[PDB]
RNA sequence: AGCCAGGAUGUUGGCUUAGAAGCAGCCAUCAUUUAAAGAAAGCGUAAUAGCUCACUGGUCGAGUCGGCCUGCGCGGAAGA
């Protein structure tokens, strides 16, 4: 693995996309296939393109290095796999209930949903975003 | 087995032991590179 | 969405109807007949051309039949009635076969997309320009 | 012809086209080599032959069909298709008639021999020498008169002459064989026509990958007591050597001198003598086994060549050609002799 | 170092149209999705399919992996 630069740049980076972000979700992919990342990452280039990071790098050091200067809450998301994936355009867009919706579809465990914190709320299936 | 005087590891899972002296070259996978003194 | 069981995407041209030199028996390995690859075949390539190499799925199941979804012919047969040349790799780098620029395969890069899986135009467009550029076409940008 | 030899391969390609799809047949390497020969034959044989029959249908149908104009302009659309159809029938018969193999582009050694009649054998054979450097000046070959056996009137008994280039060998199979003559030679008085007959043979290259290795490895060398007289020494010490080749079971003995390596280099070089002596006879047994085979007995018996003087008339027993021209055929210019008989023996 | 995963759609790619198709030999040794993937290091197939490693994640959680200079040793080192 890469020393400070490009760990300490992967982070910044992934800093400067929360500080232009939106409302998240939380995903397990224990047993993962690349058919079911040619559902989610297809669904993010079929809303604009390439900008979403689906960056599964959530050791206690790594993602949590970045919480205590964007949402602090998280730090409770430091334990086991959690896959982060943001949001540039639209304010609550649609890309929450979808994981949910694909939990059915071939995709076994998805880390019960918990989601993110926009409201700071807890696992609940919500249906009411701005459409 | 193989009875040379000179031994390397062939595949990944060779191993190096010291038995009794003579140094072998066991391996867990195939059967084949297992060997005699090195 | 089941696993890997039974299917591969291997057929000649699909012009050529029940062929039995080229591929033979790696379509009747199995239970499925080989009147399934001559009456069936032919629902889809009379739709559009015949005579293109167009993979198709061949998940084999246990009553009788096969369910398949059709996709798109590469880029390899495709620069044959395309491309003016129907040569290709072997020299790619040591003299120059021919070229298309990059108007043409950029115009036809969208049509391939229903199978292809990209996240913007241009990324699959400079994909299938990288693949023609592999048989050593130059592409004139 | 050659249209009863298409439709055996063309039976042969849709035999091959069902067996191949039966799955019952664990080899398959040489049926793909029979389907890839099929791929190259029968295509093109089910092009001009569907062609053919329909240019046939529409000549012969609308030439008496009530003498009409506008049947009559469709029948020369059709000939017009005919002729472009009998052009790519000729390019598919001069693809399948090409010699693909290597061994057609080796150099060849001509042996011609006088049978019958020794006085029209040599004017014969000397006018088959210069029948064949006629043909050979023509596209530019190399003709080196190896051994040539005078005759008495004139003309030579006995020709072996290389002739070197790329690709003799493989142009010139179809020559081994018989010649007729029939003449109304010079050295007869009389004037009734005569029969001669001349023997020509066509050998290949075969190029001499002579002196393989002694092989110390696989030499056995046997260095025991010698039989005879002369000293104590003998007695004490062995000074006589048996080697004895393994794989092809030589043996030479050596007993002569005192010491052994006089013994070595005399029972090496008498190895060395008697494997070029075998392997000479092995190639000297191969060449006389395969020219008692081209060459036959050299009577006026037919082989596969007829030629005909005062009537005009060349005749060959194999392609039954009936070329009137003996003129255009005694200075070079063989082609339309050679060619049909490469076309219809590379369709087997 | 072990452990639950991944390790892709055209690549049946043009080649000598019999097939060499990630892995006989030719050369090109692209480019996307990207936590990651060499158009491939090995096994196995007529070629596929398939199995691992490259590498990347997570549980884990403290030091570990590979070269060089030498001293003394090991084996090769079996006779009447």
């Amino acid at each position: 693995m890469a020393l400070n630069l490009q760990d300490k740049q992967a982070i910044v980076a992934e800093v400067s996309e929360v500080a232009k972000g939106a409302l998240s979700a939380v995903v397990a992919d224990s047993r993962g296939v690349t058919v079911d990342k040619m559902t989610e990452l297809r669904k993010a280039g079929r809303e604009a393109g390439v900008y979403m990071r689906v960056v599964r790098n959530t050791l206690l050091r790594r993602a949590v290095e970045g919480t205590p200067f964007e949402c602090l809450k998280d730090a409770f998301v430091g334990p086991t796999l959690i896959a982060y994936s943001m949001e540039h355009p639209g304010a609550a867009a649609r890309l929450f209930k979808e994981f949910a919706k694909a939990n059915a579809k071939f995709e076994v465990k998805a880390a019960a949903f918990e989601g993110e914190l926009i409201p700071a709320s807890q696992i609940d299936r919500l249906a009411t975003l701005p459409t | 087995m193989k009875v040379r005087a000179s031994v390397k590891k062939l595949c990944r899972n060779c191993k190096i032991v010291k038995r009794d002296g003579v140094i072998r070259v066991i391996c867990s996978a195939e059967p084949k590179h297992k060997q005699r003194q090195g | 969405a089941k696993k890997v069981q039974a299917y591969v995407k291997l057929q000649v041209a699909a012009g050529m109807a029940n062929p039995s030199p080229p591929v033979g028996p790696a379509l009747g390995q199995q239970g499925v007949n080989i009147m399934e690859f001559c009456k069936a075949f032919n629902a889809k390539t009379d739709s559009i051309e015949k005579g293109l190499p167009i993979p198709v799925v061949i998940t084999v199941y246990a009553d009788r039949s096969f369910t398949f979804v059709t996709k798109t012919p590469p880029a390899a047969v495709l620069l044959k009635k395309a491309a003016g040349i129907k040569s290709g790799s072997g020299k790619p780098n040591k003299d120059k076969v021919g070229k298309i620029s990059r108007a043409q395969l950029q115009e036809i890069a969208q049509t391939k997309a229903a199978d292809m899986t990209g996240a913007d135009i241009e990324a699959m467009t400079r994909s299938i320009e990288g693949t023609a550029r592999s048989m050593g076409l130059v592409v004139e940008d | 012809s050659i249209v009863a030899k298409l439709e055996a391969l063309h039976e042969r390609h849709e035999e091959v086209q069902a067996l191949l799809g039966d799955a019952q047949t664990i080899a398959d390497q040489e049926r793909f080599r029979a389907l890839s020969r099929e791929y190259a034959q029968l295509s093109d044989v089910s092009r001009c032959f569907t062609d053919w029959q329909q240019v046939q249908e529409d000549i012969e149908t609308a030439q008496m069909m009530l003498d009409d104009p506008e049947m009559r302009e469709m029948a020369q659309d059709e000939l017009r298709e005919a002729k472009e159809k009998s052009e790519q029938l000729e390019q598919q018969l001069q693809v399948l008639l090409l010699p693909k193999d290597p061994d057609d582009e080796r150099n060849a050694f001509l042996e011609v021999r006088a049978g019958t009649g020794g006085d029209e054998a040599a004017l014969f054979a000397g006018d088959l020498f210069r029948m064949y450097s006629r043909y050979a000046e023509a596209r530019r070959w190399r003709v080196e008169i190896m051994s040539a056996s005078e005759g008495e009137h004139g003309g030579y008994k006995e020709i072996i002459a290389k002739i070197c280039g790329d690709g003799v060998y493989g142009r010139l199979k179809f020559e081994s064989g018989g010649h007729r003559v029939q003449r109304v030679p010079a050295t007869e008085s009389q004037g009734r026509i005569h029969t001669s007959a001349c023997t020509v043979a066509v050998m290949p290259e075969l190029p001499d990958a002579e002196l393989p290795d002694i092989n110390p490895a696989d030499l056995r060398i046997d260095t025991f007591r010698s039989s005879g007289a002369g000293g104590q020494h003998v007695n004490t010490t062995d000074s006589a050597i048996r080697i004895t080749h393994l794989p092809t079971g030589i043996v030479v003995e050596c007993q002569d001198e005192r010491s052994q390596h006089k013994n070595k280099a005399k029972a090496l070089s008498v190895l060395g003598a008697r494997i070029h002596a075998a392997e000479m006879a092995k190639r000297q047994q191969a060449e006389a086994s395969t020219r008692r085979n081209l060459l036959g007995s050299g009577d006026r018996s037919d082989r596969n060549r007829t030629y005909n003087f005062p009537q005009g008339r060349v005749t060959d027993h194999r392609i039954n050609l009936t070329l009137y021209r003996l003129d255009e055929v005694m200075e070079g210019k063989l082609d339309m002799l050679i060619e049909p008989i490469i076309q219809e023996h590379q369709a087997d």
